[PDB]
RNA sequence: UAUCUGGUUGAUCCUGCCAGUAGUCAUAUGCUUGUCUCAAAGAUUAAGCCAUGCAUGUCUAAGUAUAAGCAAUUUAUACAGUGAAACUGCGAAUGGCUCAUUAAAUCAGUUAUCGUUUAUUUGAUAGUUCCUUUACUACAUGGUAUAACUGUGGUAAUUCUAGA
RNA sequence: AUUCAUAAUAACUUUUCGAAUCGCAUGGCCUUGUGCUGGCGAUGGUUCAUUCAAAUUUCUGCCCUAUCAACUUUCGAUGGUAGGAUAGUGGCCUACCAUGGUUUCAACGGGUAACGGGGAAUAAGGGUUCGAUUCCGGAGAGGGAGCCUGAGAAACGGCUACCA
């Protein structure tokens, strides 16, 4: 390779960001960031071919210099900069923040709310340990890590960030019972209520999680991610809830409903 | 002949072909830490020397008129606020950060001392930094205490609480 | 002009770039042509905005001629328009001027030459005029 | 480098070239449906067996199965809008043997001339390759449409076009010209 | 779209090939220079050779200024506009091209790092040093030339340099 | 699952270190210093709080050849101990034992008009050819080697030396 990847490519872009093949032969690289290559979506695109607010890069590229947008309550002037899942960026213009979420099909769904839950957000658990000096911390999907944890928190847990100040609100275990997310794999976006787990002793635990329809499917360890208790959420639900309907029922839906 | 720079310490009267890097005389690189091969010529003055540079440590008695009747002025001052202070060299408060020397030059028929940027001076703006830094590093250093604290008692009552339930478990 | 029904759809009002971005569609049926100008002084007179305030660009014409259709976006005032529109779409539209200079390989060969040459280059040439007078 | 664009070939050429029968039988349908060329032909069989393929591979598959479901549905949409199938008929077994006439006794080059609006279908192909006339609102100017009775509801003419008005044209501008002339 | 046909004999049934037939995001070639559409394109032989010109440079409110550049200075007796050149920092290890080598070697799927990676990362800094020290000692906080520049020279000469 | 992330204990540090950088706002009080204080922005850490990246590595799978049945060493040729080197694993390289490793389930050797994949052409099925080429991975940038800077190059629109 002789060094890093700096471009990317259409067609070769992860299918989630919705890149058209024409117009181009180059795709928008996200360059280091909290989230994953794969599962994050930069800024740029997800201004162009999300909300069409604006319909250039040199304009989008300006929007960013001139400091009318932020992430996560920093400004982050970056072209090409990756936000990923559970992602809060607040717009000052109108004050509407957009949370990435993902939808039933399995792409970057974007929630517009209001500034409340701009401020409050959620985030999973990737490990928890012992850092320098005798102090304990934890790691989360996007890298948002809050020193000394109270000791509960343990390995795939969720909590609550507030994006201002450095303490957790509310945390959320791992147990049977649970409002998820199952973020990865085929089933990119469903809730399923976790009902067990088989661990398999030496890695790649299974949990089996049941929509509201009682489909019940199985996903790996390292693709759920909890987001509440049973019944009420911690945050709002995208439109659709994560059902994954079965594909004659949908389509006569669509054909009523339209 | 042909010119080819003289580079001190080789000890030879011939051309040698040496690689030269940087920080070596007779070569400068395009790149970095791009080493070149050149040929030099030696360190003894022989026939095949076209043009030797000497510098004059101590005069004589005769005197030529482009040597000492005349003399090239000095183009640009000190330009360290310590460097003009030791230049001068009247005190450590006898105000040289504004008694340096001023330069005048003009265009037409107006003229500035356009005087240049002095470093290394002290500014109100630099002890004010010196206060910001010192402030952040000292909040900081509180602010880390304090949470250090909490945690600790947070641990403590965390402790107690599970010794009183394991104390009436297991009766 | 008259019974034109020249309209704006897909209408979205964006503070960010500070501007009012749509499609445009154009009914001129029985018309020869409708040129850039008329277009935005058109919808400029129907947005109550301002003459310079809409920029209209690409202006698709249906098969047949008789429908067009572009897009079309509206700023609050002239500061923001010059500010946000591209260059070449302000010279386009006559908002601004570029001053004509050197072709492409022109100016790169301009680059090669002074990047050959080290120093400010006043200096080689007074010692090449010197050289070549002796 | 610049992404790769597909393209896909729409018509067969028949594995024997000389039957005195299926070159007759074909020569019939074509002249009997207007047809200029034999390629015609060629990709309309193409996209019958297409279909026909699609249908079969449908049915070798068990009953219930819901990817049998919805492909069969689709298809049968889709057959239903085109119109070539009674809408009051889900047997599968019209659409699984639909020949090539009837495929082609159902496109709107039939249908103009069953209408009685061109009195020839080669008239009225001289008349679509000269775009005097549209079947809806925009102007059309190929042959091969295949309405989904989307232009059978809004059956016209195009506006710049004879019966048309708001302009008599070149040869009548001319022909105009010389009655003046000859007449003073 | 699970198909054949002509050819050994005076004639017949055969294993059998030679053909005929239909395709090629398979080429080349000969005859046709009428029209929307994206556009394959020196790979096969020669990863053979290259005359020429280009393809890597770089700025902000926020690193250093004075080509002996521009004009307001009116907040500067040290400036916060412009600031070409040069120093510093970063990039140049990306991209584009070709398929020579290469047969468990690459590569594909799947793993391991509890065997190691990490410019700018990135989420933030780290009240711990007045080392002959309760007083060699500035912390309202130190020192020099290497560059452009002022002039001097070398060869036909090179993105050459000795120089004070 | 570790001798894991950790904290402490006399010492080793020859010393790498914790704004001797710059813009932007500058409104409060007088013990008059322009003293005390007032907020943001590119530069950093000998640290981890995952990330873009590299590195080896596990299990299986590659065309034609027996007109290739044995192949593997002055001292690497499989393994054990120790050291060196490496960002660390490792005969990767050195010192010291056995004859150890592969093989008719095809080793080894030869050829390839061989870069490997997604994939391309007919499709009843099973298949037979092709994949230089629009994306991924690898190699090279005349043939070889050896290197500086750099986080990352055996780098060639970087250098050194020999060779069409």
């Amino acid at each position: 390779a002789r060094g890093p990847k700096k471009h990317l490519k259409r067609l070769a872009a992860p299918h989630h960001w919705l890149l058209d093949k024409l117009s181009g032969c180059y795709a928008p690289r996200p360059s280091a960031g909290p989230h994953k290559l794969r599962e994050s979506l930069p800024l740029i695109v997800f201004l162009r071919n999300r909300l069409k607010y604006a319909l250039n890069g040199r304009e989008v590229k300006a929007i960013l210099m001139q400091r009318h947008v932020k992430v996560d309550g920093k400004v982050r002037t970056d072209t090409t900069y990756p936000a990923g899942f559970m992602d809060v960026i607040t717009l000052d213009a109108t004050n509407e923040n957009f949370r990435l979420v993902y939808d039933v099909k399995g792409r970057f769904a974007v929630h517009r709310i209001t500034d409340e839950e701009a401020s409050y957000k959620l985030g999973k658990v990737k490990k928890v340990q012992l850092g320098k000096k005798g102090v304990p911390y934890v790691v989360t999907h996007d890298g948002r890590t809050i020193r000394y944890p109270d000791p509960n928190i343990k390995v795939n847990d969720t909590v609550k960030i507030d994006l201002a100040s450095g303490k957790i609100t509310d945390f959320i275990k791992f147990d049977a019972g649970k409002l998820v997310y199952v973020t990865g794999g085929r089933n990119l976006g469903r809730i399923g209520t976790i009902v067990h787990k088989e661990r398999h002793d030496g890695g790649f635990d299974l949990v089996h999680i049941k929509d509201s329809l009682d489909n019940t499917f199985v996903t790996r360890l390292n693709n759920v991610f909890v987001i509440g208790e049973q019944g009420k959420p911690y945050i709002s639900l995208p439109k659709g809830k994560g059902i994954k309907l079965s594909i004659a029922e949908e389509r006569d839906r669509r054909r009523a409903q339209q | 002949k042909q010119g080819f720079p003289m580079k001190q310490g080789v000890l030879l009267p011939t051309r040698i072909k040496l690689l030269l890097t940087k920080n070596v005389s007779c070569y400068r690189p395009r790149r970095d830490g791009e080493r070149k091969r050149k040929s030099v010529r030696g360190a003894i003055v022989g026939p095949d020397l076209a043009v030797l540079a000497l510098v004059i440590v101590k005069k004589g008695e005769q005197e030529l008129e482009g040597l000492t009747d005349t003399t090239v002025p000095k183009r640009l001052g000190p330009k360290r606020a310590n460097n003009i202070r030791k230049f001068f060299g009247l005190s450590k408060e006898d105000d040289v950060r504004d008694f340096v020397i001023r330069r005048e030059v003009t265009k037409g028929e107006k003229t500035y001392t356009k005087a240049p940027k002095i470093q290394r001076l002290v500014t109100p703006q630099r002890l004010q930094r010196k206060r910001h830094q010192r402030a952040l590093k000292v909040r900081n250093a509180q602010a880390q205490r304090e949470a250090a604290a909490e945690y600790a008692q947070l641990l403590a009552k965390r402790l107690s609480e599970r010794k009183a339930e394991k104390a009436e478990i297991r009766k | 002009s008259d019974a034109v029904t020249i309209r704006t759809r897909k209408v979205i009002s964006n503070p960010l770039l500070a501007r009012k971005q749509f499609v445009v569609d154009v009914l001129h049926p029985n018309r020869a042509n409708v040129s850039k100008d008329e277009l935005r002084e058109k919808l400029a007179e129907v947005y109550k905005a301002e003459k310079d305030a809409v920029s209209v660009f690409g202006f698709r014409t249906q098969f047949g001629g008789g429908k067009s259709v572009g897009f079309g976006l509206v700023y609050n005032s002239v500061a923001e328009a010059k500010k946000f529109e591209p260059t070449y779409r302000l010279v386009r539209y006559g908002l601004a001027e570029k001053v004509e200079k050197a072709s492409r390989q022109q100016r790169k060969q301009k680059k090669n030459r002074d990047k050959k040459i080290f120093g400010t280059g006043k200096r080689l040439a007074k010692k090449v005029a010197r050289r070549n007078a002796d | 480098p610049r992404a790769p664009r597909t393209y896909s070939k729409t018509y067969s050429t028949p594995k024997r070239p000389y039957e005195s029968s299926r070159l007759d039988a074909e020569l019939k349908l074509a002249g009997e449906f207007g047809l200029k060329n034999k390629k015609e032909i060629y990709r309309i069989s193409f996209q019958l067996s297409k279909i026909r393929r699609a249908a079969r591979d449908l049915l070798t598959r068990d009953e219930k199965d819901p990817k049998r479901l919805f492909e069969g549905n689709a298809l049968i949409r889709r057959l239903v809008r085109v119109g070539v199938l009674s809408e009051d008929k889900k047997k599968l077994d019209y659409v699984l043997a639909l020949k090539v006439e009837d495929f082609l006794e159902r496109r709107l080059q039939t249908q103009v001339y069953k209408l009685g609006l061109a009195k020839s279908v080669h008239h009225a192909r001289v008349l679509i390759t000269q775009r005097h006339i549209a079947v809806g609102k925009q102007i059309v100017n190929i042959p091969s449409f295949m309405v989904r009775l989307d232009s059978e509801k809004h059956i016209d003419f195009a506006p710049t076009s004879p019966f048309g008005g708001a302009r008599p044209g070149r040869v009548a501008r001319r022909n105009a010209a010389r009655k003046a002339e000859a007449s003073g």
